[PDB]
């Protein structure tokens, strides 16, 4: 992450990051709406960090420094770069919208009312389409990374020494290999949690609630389509294993 | 330091991401309490044995069956969580969560925790669930149903004044350190 949004979202809350004198003018209900949008967008901020770990500490350190055999990085980090074209794309929309409503003269009041339409945006049509095809094809992989990770780190010398030298400082403690992977797996099935208490505070405009109604079944069903095309591959499996599945 | 990996298992209403993050804060949040939880690594000295505990929630993959046992891998200890105000979580547990978690975690421990024991003796939690004719969930139903799934223990906490909570992950590390 750059330091102009981690200083943005470095509060533990949206009540906390803006000016008390500007958090005064607005109702408890505007408050508890505010909080949970700063919550998606600062989870959302933290998504993309954990996948620049994967693309630039882990990924192209290995190309940079290791002799792997041809085909080891894509196994060990599969769609890690379509998956961080998908995520900084939506990452930079959020990061609009909230830069559109700062008042003049700040760098941290702000308020977004229009949440909905961004998320029926983001899952809908060819975005919606290639986060489908994008999640299907990485958490197939998810066991087949893990595995083939667990077996280098075990019985390759240099590879063991490139992950414990990467690893070693304590901003990337909860961020090794198989830990980055995770927690991409579980990023989308974070969203309709959030959506839903972003819905419960949002009744005020009709149209708002009716947006987020919207975009809450448009996840739904994403992740009902990601989740029926998952099959995890596995490294020597037989075409009879597969075909007795 | 040695790495062990923890994740919670339970149905939405259990109560499983506040845990983690009363756990993670040894803190319940005084201005938002967060809706969910990515990841936490816990540095935990159990009977003089230093632990790095990675901690997991599996809140909103209760309806994906595929995406859900991706979060199993390599788990050391399980937390199997039912909320004291909710019979009806604690009935989820042995033909539902129990025989998903033997079958991906083979041989793993699992305590079967009852949160929100708070709620045992409040007067709102009381009346509401007398209406479905039922009550909060007393201690020996949990144990019982402890000792018929085949847990490791049981327990009780309430995230939200934080008794019973340090006791809860101090036996799940002595667990995941066991043969
Ligand atoms: O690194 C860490 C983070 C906080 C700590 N929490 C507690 O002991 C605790 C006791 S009751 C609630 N939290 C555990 N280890």
């Amino acid at each position: 992450s750059m330091e102009m949004d981690e200083k943005d979202f470095a509060a533990d809350s949206w009540s906390l990051a803006v000016d008390s004198s500007f958090l005064q003018q607005h109702k408890k209900e505007v408050m508890k709406q505010q909080d949970v949008i700063y919550e998606l967008i600062q989870t959302e901020l933290h998504h993309v960090r954990t996948l620049k770990i994967m693309t630039r500490l882990f990924r192209t350190g290995m190309l940079e420094e290791l002799h792997l055999e041809p085909g080891v990085v894509q196994g060990l980090f599969p769609c890690v770069d379509e998956l961080s074209d998908i995520h900084t794309r939506f990452l930079s929309q959020l990061l609009e919208r909230r830069r559109q409503a700062l008042c003049p003269g700040s760098t941290r009041n702000f308020v977004i009312h229009r949440l909905g339409d961004l998320l029926i945006s983001q899952f809908s049509g060819p975005s919606a389409e290639q986060m489908c095809k994008t999640y299907s094809e990485f958490c197939s992989r998810h066991s087949k990374a893990l595995k083939l990770y667990k077996e280098l780190y075990a019985r390759d010398k240099r590879f063991q020494q490139f992950i414990r030298k990467v690893t070693r400082p304590a901003v990337l403690k909860r961020h090794g290999v198989q830990e980055c992977i995770l927690l991409v797996t579980q990023r989308i099935t974070k969203y309709p949690l959030l959506i839903s208490r972003i819905l419960q505070h949002s009744h005020g405009i009709e149209e708002e609630r009716q947006d987020l109604t919207t975009a809450l079944g448009l996840v739904k069903e994403l992740l009902s389509n990601v989740d029926e095309g998952i099959y995890q591959l596995e490294k020597g499996a037989r075409l009879q294993e597969i075909y007795n599945r | 330091a040695i790495r062990k990996k923890l994740v919670i298992v339970g149905d939405g209403a259990c109560g499983k991401t506040c845990l983690l993050i009363v756990f993670s804060k040894d803190q319940f949040p005084e201005v938002y309490v967060p809706t969910v939880f990515e990841n936490y690594v816990a540095d935990i000295e159990v009977d003089g044995k230093q632990v790095e505990l990675a901690l997991w929630d599996t809140a909103g993959q209760e309806d994906y069956d595929r995406l859900r046992p991706l979060s199993y891998p390599d788990t050391d200890v399980i937390l199997m969580c039912f909320s004291i105000d909710s019979p009806d979580s604690l009935e989820n547990i042995p033909e539902k969560w129990t025989p998903e978690v033997k079958h991906f975690c083979p041989n793993v421990p699992i305590i079967l925790v009852g949160n929100k024991k708070d709620l045992r003796n409040d007067e709102h939690t009381r009346r509401e669930l007398a209406k479905m004719k039922q009550e909060p969930v007393k201690p020996e139903e949990g144990r019982d149903m402890a000792n018929r799934i085949g847990a490791f223990g049981y327990m009780e906490c309430s995230a939200k004044t934080k008794d019973g909570v340090r006791e809860v992950f101090e036996m799940a590390t002595r667990a995941a350190l066991q043969a």
